[PDB]
């Protein structure tokens, strides 16, 4: 059993879903150091069955400017897959609503799985 | 494009860093544990404290929805940086743990 701090981790995006920020936490989850994700799109990581879902969950994210993700699958670095849920937000430039980057606040629901 | 300067920082409600992201340093020039621990007031300009303080209280209310603020920060070097801080709460749905306030500070231009 674990407490619900280490089970969130926060990470930052460019609006294209590559990494820019992840915080350390994502280690004891599910194995990654936050250096070997940046400039890596989250959608490299989404399970295939979620991949369509996750796609539109984006969209309606840069449409809305906050959303929150259904139940998805996560690539876990020595395999298998962890169950997350994301809440994503846009931030703006308030001048005139440019997107600048998309934050993430990620919390598991399982242990890996495969 | 030229990539703004910024870091991610987790306050709890009354405005203190509970975490902050190494990307401080680049952008205020403090090494985390500096900021760790203090209220984001404690760096504000004197005349954006209140703002400041009025903002952390609202951003609680508005349903998880962004807040942002402009303020005057003060870097390491003791000078006055303009900030923009997008700031929105957050909480485990799973549980009914206080909410915290995660923000985005960026260091932008007043002009």
């Amino acid at each position: 059993f674990k407490g619900l701090d280490s089970k969130t981790f926060l990470s930052e995006h460019s609006m294209d879903m590559k990494f820019t920020y992840c915080d350390d936490r994502i280690t004891e989850l599910i194995g990654y150091h936050p250096e070997e994700l940046l400039g890596r799109s989250a959608y490299e990581f989404y399970h295939a069955l979620d991949s369509e879902n996750m796609t539109k969950s984006h969209q309606n994210l840069c449409t809305k400017g906050q959303v929150v993700s259904g139940q998805y699958r996560m690539l876990a670095k020595h395999g298998g897959y962890v169950w997350l849920e994301t809440q994503g937000t846009v931030i703006y430039n308030p001048r005139n609503l440019q997107p600048q980057c998309i934050m993430c606040v990620n919390y598991v629901l399982s242990e890996i799985e495969k | 494009v030229c990539q703004p300067t910024r870091f991610i920082s987790r306050h709890n409600i009354e405005g203190i860093f509970t975490f902050v992201d190494h990307r401080c340093v680049a952008t205020v020039g403090y090494q985390p544990q500096e900021l760790l621990g203090k209220n984001i007031v404690e760096f504000c300009h004197p005349e954006d404290q209140q703002l400041l303080r009025d903002s952390f209280q609202q951003v609680v209310k508005l349903k998880g929805q962004v807040l942002s603020v402009m303020f005057r920060f003060r870097s390491k070097n003791q000078e006055w940086l303009w900030m923009r801080t997008s700031s929105f709460t957050f909480q485990n749905p799973y549980s009914d743990e206080i909410e915290y306030i995660i923000c985005t500070n960026t260091n932008v231009k007043n002009s």
